[PDB]
């Protein structure tokens, strides 16, 4: 399997394969090159081992991280469940991730970014849960969101000095059922 | 984020257009990862966020897409019941149970480089991990979300979608993504299609979505909607779909954060674009852009009240007639155009500083108790839809004031910023002219760990996608150009001199010029620097 890699005048990679197996694993290998150092403490943020070299100052990020998040086999469970070619495909990312990381240990002086030397500490392998760990990390960002809370204390706090009726009001008016006159991206009425 | 797709009948030239633009920030390395990905029956360019196996903001042959986060209900809060003597314990369908366990290990580094350890405990319940225990107050606080376990099957879902060739393979994708983001789609034959993605959970209907569920088991979710019944259009009559994280339809909700879709909300400078224009290019795309960049995003709804309300009262104050006729010239921008560093238009100081003292002046009594969790709602990045009703007289649930209140607000902040502006600035509104904010492509995104170095490389402040694509969907395929600051590259050598590609990008971005989007591979030759093999 070979993959050829063109380079244009802003450096983005256009990878050329001759399967899909094959350019998924150069797909990771380029961004490993190019990012690595970036790669290795999104997957740490995730799996709660930012403390484990910037200290102390992220011990409570690394606690929140790891509560909400799942186990190493919990991610294999999801791995398995999904159809062939496209596990196929995750996992050639990661190898071609790991290819780098390999790459990069033999000559780091050339290879690794200056974070880590000053740092002091190495990338690592990477498998197909690591990869899910990279998408875990961003994307539940924008779903989360604990706001039925903080809408609880508001409340009770214009219960209490309000009542009960023009507390549910001023709610009503902070945080609507609905606001009929909001701009939606689209209209029933428009089909 | 903002997106854009546009139909052959609303397109200038007929083929179907798509704008991305993702807000993710501005850091360096940055938070996008841009690719040409090629191989038999596989064409496709653009960029996605780091790490993913999969590209987001692109085209491939035949289609194009992007996403904004749909901001849908797929959290949900339950108060777990506490057992009186072990906080462990909660009620549940008739029982007392016990929460899942388990213990890690965190090794943290030392101020001396030597490793420590500390060990901790998490929890879960039924309905997901344990975010909070009350142990003074008998509850506990359970998140769950209506993915739970399904990420990777997300990830395949954005997978088929670049795979995707003509809509039904679009449309299936999109009804396997289980999390929240609203998908846009473009064609070669003149289609747009906009589906509002994610689990959406049928809840007890005697539940207020607003506020944390009983989590006892008699208000549990009973299932999930079908994917039909999520908001999705093909073709709309109006020839386009503009999004920035607003409401997805009229019937749709979103419970706790119903308040980020309001009447007043920050779409309308994108809706504002394309009502005005009957047709509509690429560079038309590009000035929409421009224009919800730099918007004062308050004028749309409050500038003309703040202006009708100063006419009525224009014989009271002297300095009226000239205000009135600064804020209707006024383009309602916060723009540098000809890069001297001072905001062109120095009306706009006046108008930062009258919303200012207005919203104040609305809600710093009534909510005084609360307003440090209210004001992010009353003040919302989106818009400030309830000071505007309460403002323009229209119906509230609560009866903040009067008409005649609410004008004597507006008048009374008008003069106070005017005597302001007076005192410390001059009497022209050239006097007014502020510097303008600048941002740096920092170290440390939104996923709240520092990645890398950042940059110093300081640029105007722009509400603006962390990249852009403009996407045409012509018959022989994909044609436009896009932007991806900072730079593709993030290495930095040991000598401590970037990459040449590292921020190579950020001036590009803040002076609004942008690369060609490369996709066949003619053009993609004639823009290679090297070539170079791989293997397995
Ligand atoms: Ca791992
Ligand atoms: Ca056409
Ligand atoms: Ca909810
Ligand atoms: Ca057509
Ligand atoms: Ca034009
Ligand atoms: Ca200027």
């Amino acid at each position: 399997g070979d993959v050829t890699v063109i380079r244009d005048q802003y450096g983005v990679p256009h990878l050329y394969a001759k399967n899909k197996q094959d350019l998924y694993k150069a797909y990771g290998y380029v961004m490993a090159k190019d990012r690595l150092f970036q790669l290795e403490m999104f997957r740490r943020g995730n799996e709660g081992t930012v403390s484990e070299v910037f200290g102390e100052e992220y011990l409570a990020k690394d606690e929140q991280s790891r509560r909400d998040g799942y186990s190493d086999e919990e991610i294999k469970e999801m791995l398995n469940d999904l159809e062939d070619k496209p596990r196929a495909y995750i996992q050639q990312f990661a190898e071609g991730i790991s290819l780098y990381v390999q790459e990069a240990l033999k000559n780091p002086d050339e290879k690794l970014s200056k974070e880590f030397h000053d740092y002091k500490f190495l990338p690592r392998k990477w498998d197909a849960t690591d990869v899910v760990r990279l998408y875990l990390v961003s994307m539940t960002y924008f779903m989360d969101n604990h706001q039925e809370l903080t809408n609880a204390e508001i409340l009770a706090k214009l219960e209490q000095t309000y009542g009960e009726e023009q507390a549910e009001k001023m709610f009503d008016d902070l945080v609507w059922k609905n606001d009929p006159e909001a701009p939606a991206s689209i209209q029933a009425e428009d089909e | 984020s903002n997106a854009m797709i546009v139909g052959e009948d609303k397109s200038k030239t007929g083929n179907a257009l798509l704008f991305s633009g993702p807000q993710v920030g501005f850091v360096a390395p940055g938070f996008l990862y841009e690719v040409g990905l090629h191989a038999p029956g596989f064409d496709m360019e653009g960029s996605g966020f780091i790490g993913y196996p999969f590209i987001m903001f692109g085209a491939n042959k035949h289609i194009a897409l992007t996403a904004t986060a749909g901001y849908g209900n797929v959290t949900d809060i339950f108060e777990e019941k506490l057992h009186p003597n072990d906080p462990t314990q909660y009620f549940y369908k008739g029982e007392w149970r016990e929460m899942e366990k388990r213990t890690e290990t965190f090794t943290v580094r030392g101020e001396d480089g030597k490793p420590e350890q500390v060990e901790t405990v998490f929890y879960r319940t039924v309905h997901g991990p344990v975010i909070s225990i009350d142990e003074e107050r008998g509850v506990a606080y359970s998140k769950s979300w209506s993915f739970r376990g399904t990420e990777a099957q997300s990830m395949q879902a954005y997978m088929k979608a670049n795979w995707a060739k003509n809509l039904k393979e679009f449309e299936e994708a999109a009804s396997e993504y289980t999390m929240s983001l609203n998908w846009y789609y473009a064609d070669k034959r003149g289609n747009i299609a906009y589906y509002h993605a994610g689990k959406q959970p049928v809840r007890n209907e005697e539940i207020d979505e607003r506020l944390p569920t009983p989590g006892t088991g008699e208000y549990d979710w009973q299932g999930f909607q079908p994917f039909e019944q999520n908001p999705q259009a093909v073709n709309p009559d109006n020839g386009y779909v503009v999004n920035w994280n607003n409401k997805p339809s009229q019937e749709w909700r979103n419970g706790e954060r119903s308040f980020y879709w309001g009447k007043d909300n920050r779409v309308q400078q994108f809706i504002n674009g394309m009502e005005e224009r009957e047709k509509v290019d690429l560079e038309d795309l590009n000035e929409i852009n421009y224009t919800a960049s730099f918007a004062q995003l308050r004028t749309h709804y409050f500038k003309p009240l703040l202006i009708e309300v100063l006419k009525e009262n224009q014989s009271d104050n002297e300095s009226y007639p000239y205000l009135i006729k600064q804020l209707e010239q006024w383009n309602n921008l916060k723009e540098d155009k000809n890069k001297d560093g001072l905001y062109d238009a120095g009306v706009a100081a006046f108008f930062d500083k009258w919303w200012s003292i207005t919203h104040d002046e609305l809600f710093a009594q009534p909510l005084g108790s609360v307003s440090n969790l209210t004001q992010e709602i009353t003040d919302h990045r989106y818009g400030a839809t309830l000071a505007y009703k309460i403002l323009a007289g229209e119906e509230t649930n609560y009866p903040w004031m009067s008409k005649e209140e609410a004008e004597q607000i507006i008048i009374n902040s008008a003069d106070q910023a005017l005597a302001e502006l007076h005192e410390e600035k001059g009497t022209k509104a050239e006097n007014w002219r502020m510097p303008i904010d600048t941002m740096t492509f920092g170290e440390t995104s939104l996923i709240g760990v520092q990645h890398g170095y950042g940059s110093d490389t300081p640029i105007i402040e722009m509400n603006r996608g962390s990249e852009n694509h403009y996407l045409e969907m012509t018959p022989s395929g994909p044609k436009g150009f896009n932007i991806t600051p900072p730079g593709q590259v993030g290495f930095i050598h040991k000598d401590g001199t970037v990459s040449e590609h590292y921020e190579d990008q950020v001036q590009m971005f803040a002076n609004w010029e942008f690369k060609p989007f490369l996709f066949d591979r003619k053009e993609v030759r004639e823009a290679a620097v090297s070539i170079t093999d791989l293997n397995v």
